[PDB]
RNA sequence: UCGGAGACUCCGAAUGAUUAUAACCUAGACUUACAAGUCAAAGUAAAAAUAUCUAUUGACCCAGAUAUUUUGAUCAACGGACCAAGUUACCCUAGGGAUCGCAAUCCUAUUUAAGAGUUCAUAUCGACAAUAGGGUUUAACUCGUUGGAUCAGGACAUCCCAAUGGUGUAGAAGCUAUUAAUGGUUCGUUUGCAACGAUUAAAGUCCUACGUGAUCUG
RNA sequence: AACGAGCUUGGUGAUAGCUGGUUACCCAAAAAUGAAUUUAAGUUCAAUUUUAAACUUGCUAAAAAAACAAUCAAAAAGUAAGUUUAGAUUAUAGCCAAAAGAGGACAGCUCUUCUGGAACGGAAAAAACCUUUAAUAGUGAAUAAUUAACAUUAACCAUUGAGGCCUAAAAGCAGCCACCAAUAAAGAAAGCGUUCACUCAACAUAAAAAUUCCAUAAUUUA
RNA sequence: AUUAAACCUUGUACCUUUUGCAUAAUGAACUAACUAGAAAACUUCUAACUAAAAGAAUUACAGCUAGAAACCCCGAAACCAAAC
């Protein structure tokens, strides 16, 4: 089947987005050397909250008013 | 190769081979649909998961690795900062344009 | 149609997105009160300023890595020069 | 269907443009006419070949000699010779009667042998005539 | 069933010979559905450390043996029912279905022609090759709807009618080719379709789930 | 009044790895590979999946270096999952496209391995290809795939000593061996002519398959 | 949708079933009534008392006692007994 024209031109669009993304990423701002060690502390913090989340699970507090309350379905005018 | 700039690149998209900008603007332009699975996970790792939302990530060599993967489905656009880096004050007024400046001051009037 | 043309203005190529349009308050109180603010743009800023909190914490981050490698690369350079001790020679030392 | 996709993606004519920009058969004319005293151009006849030759052995009989050159290469020379008239005579197919001696009647004579063939003119003893001229000093 | 080799084709086994005879106990691992099968430090004990290759399987139950240690399967359908064959068109039920390679010679066809050749409406054939076909040797021991009658619809790759080219077309018979789907395109005998006899301008080739069994029939 | 072995009652609610069926809303997560089996219309285990709980590193990536584009994997970074324990099933036939082997160091075909998909949009047809992050009200908006394609030939001239030879005798010549000579330029000639004795090449040369086609239409407005 | 019932636009019955596809293949003329998930070994949740719990015999190196929470329907060819 022919290739239809107006395809041909998406497709090369697309190529030009691809391939300028090509440019932009051959400019590191940091070298590997550079980047070892420069987010350590932020990545720690998360996982810890990570952590606490897991281990905090536990039931929850029952009281006396919530059960008591149900007398209250019983409510009149005197 | 590919990724290794020649002169006339520099010129066309005007960017200098020194001083190289810091943050990229990336979004998701095309599906994840029909891709290869890992190709899912990295969009998902880089946090594109709607298209047409711009996100802010480092231009890092380890950010870079995952930003080629997924060379084909995004669009990578340098942030930009004419006023420079907004501060506490200015936090709350800030405004992204379609160029890829991040403006410190939005007042929704002509600029005369 | 014309979102191309709208991009290279510099405005948002949907007329629905950054612009007074849209952000500008839709109405107010006869007597000149504002109205509260549209649901709409409180989330709408909420983003801009998550996303600009990221930018900034994102440049300190990059910024302050170097730094460091600043201080290893000198800590190491005056670690490598070092003497200490004495050198005699010949037959006796 | 993409596959076929990417296949069908991956000034002035040299026509109007203006066109960038023998000595053998020389000496054999120069050679007829230093040797040949006398030049009479008669136009070719197409006479058979075989007639052609036995009119040209039968003049060799008479030390006489038929000597034929292209015009466009003949013309340099006539152009610049003691014979110039001739060059309006050497157009088409032509053929001299080139002899030592001026027989201008015999050599109407042996024209005469065929009465077809005519003579056009051309010189006698280094001059040139025509020949209305030519049947005067014949007589 | 197991294992060796090749990438399904081949080889072996339910191990034998050699063995101055090979303990017990116990870290960590391999393999693996399970079950089975592998390697092993340390400690300890005999003696003066590993039997030797090649490789080799069978559970539980239950029966045997002995003075406390051991043995029982072509259970080979090899995860093994303690012990059971045919036959059904006389059949039945529950359902599911459908209704290309190489070689080895030998033939041939076209192009080769090594050769010979050839001799007044007088000649070529053809080694050897190349190429297309058909067989043979070369690798285990039987077969899978449809005539006819009635009515026909369409295709043209035309059987006849019609219009023409060429001719090795004198006239008369023909042969070769193109265009054309207009109407037509037989009756019987032997009878399982294949022949046959008489004719015709011709007795076309095919498609329409045997074209067509709620139209009929073998 | 249907005998390969009567009928009625009871056993009996016979049994069926087989066929059929199995009744309100809402939210959420969610797969036909390995092994054994009188097994392949079944079941059991592994693997997967799931609800809860415990506590801590997990996924992508993973430099050098091994064993040779993978098996393995360290600092990092992007990011939120992974391991263990308790409980529980159904499932164990795929479908199609695109890659790579492997069967005859083939294509195909049958397998095996990796990848992807299951529109309301698009592709004459249209679960499988391409565009598409869930679902909601609005007489808003920007967009994706795609809406087929305009892609070389000619009219010109043609010379003897008849070379001898078995073919009277062979002229460029039936024929056979030589295959020449002059010539501006000619092959004992290309055919032809000729029992011997019209012209091409040369020279000279203007050029080069079966019911009935099947949207309609349209060459130029930036 | 519409001023307007129909014209205009959009739209390949349902269930079961096959692969996660049907223009298939099963089943339904329609109405009313009837017509198919049932058990507590292990687990989870909730309480009583607690080195003990249980209204006799049971279990226990935090247990023990009680509560709630679970596993369908229709259909053969046949086989045997005894009458007719
Ligand atoms: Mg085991
Ligand atoms: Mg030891
Ligand atoms: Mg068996
Ligand atoms: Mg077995
Ligand atoms: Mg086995
Ligand atoms: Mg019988
Ligand atoms: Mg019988
Ligand atoms: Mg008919
Ligand atoms: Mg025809
Ligand atoms: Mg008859
Ligand atoms: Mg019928
Ligand atoms: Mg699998
Ligand atoms: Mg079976
Ligand atoms: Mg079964
Ligand atoms: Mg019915
Ligand atoms: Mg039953």
């Amino acid at each position: 089947r022919t290739v239809s024209f107006q395809a041909k031109e998406s497709m090369i669009r697309r190529l030009e987005v691809e391939a300028e993304n090509h440019y932009w990423l051959s400019m590191p701002y940091m070298t590997a050397e550079q980047e070892c060690g420069h987010a350590a502390e932020r990545r720690a913090q998360a996982f810890e909250a990570i952590k606490a989340a897991a281990t905090s699970k536990f039931p929850k507090h029952r009281y006396i008013a919530d059960q008591l309350d149900h007398l209250n379905i019983s409510k009149k005018w005197s | 190769k590919v990724f290794q700039p020649k002169p006339e690149d520099h010129e066309k998209y005007g960017g200098d081979p020194q001083n190289p900008h810091k943050l990229h603007i990336v979004t998701r332009i095309r599906s994840t649909k029909r891709r290869p699975y890992w190709e899912k996970d990295t969009i998902k790792m880089l946090g594109l998961q709607k298209a047409h939302s711009p996100q802010i990530h480092k231009n890092i060599p380890s950010v870079n690795a995952k930003l080629k993967v997924v060379k084909h489905l995004i669009r990578i656009q340098p942030l930009k900062l004419p006023q420079g880096l907004p501060t506490e004050e200015t936090m709350s007024s800030t405004c992204l344009k379609s160029t890829g400046e991040l403006v410190v001051q939005w007042h929704l009037k002509p600029v005369e | 149609a014309g979102g191309q043309w709208r991009l290279q203005q510099g405005l948002a190529a949907n007329p629905s997105g950054y612009g007074p349009l849209t952000e500008l308050p839709d109405w107010s109180f006869a007597d000149g009160r504002p109205a509260p603010p549209m649901k709409g743009q409180l989330r709408r800023k909420a983003q801009r300023e998550k996303l600009a909190r990221r930018v900034v914490l994102l440049t300190q981050e990059m910024d302050a890595g170097i730094q460091a490698w600043k201080l290893r690369q000198q800590k190491l350079q005056e670690e490598r020069k070092k003497e200490h001790d004495l050198k005699p020679k010949g037959t006796l030392l | 269907f993409q596959r076929q996709k990417l296949m069908a993606i991956t000034a002035i004519n040299p026509r109007c443009l203006p066109p960038p920009p023998v000595r053998l058969l020389r000496q054999d004319i120069v050679a007829v006419f230093r040797d040949n005293r006398m030049i009479a151009v008669c136009q070719n006849v197409a006479l058979s070949a075989e007639d052609k030759l036995l009119l040209r052995h039968q003049l060799r009989k008479h030390k006489i000699f038929i000597k034929v050159f292209p015009s466009q290469v003949l013309k340099p020379f006539l152009e610049n010779s003691k014979y110039r008239n001739l060059l309006p005579l050497f157009v088409g197919h032509n053929l001299l009667l080139v002899s030592e001696e001026p027989k201008v009647k015999e050599m109407v004579r042996v024209l005469k042998s065929v009465p077809f063939l005519p003579l056009l003119g051309g010189c006698v003893d280094d001059t040139i005539l025509s020949r209305q001229g030519l049947v005067d000093y014949a007589k």
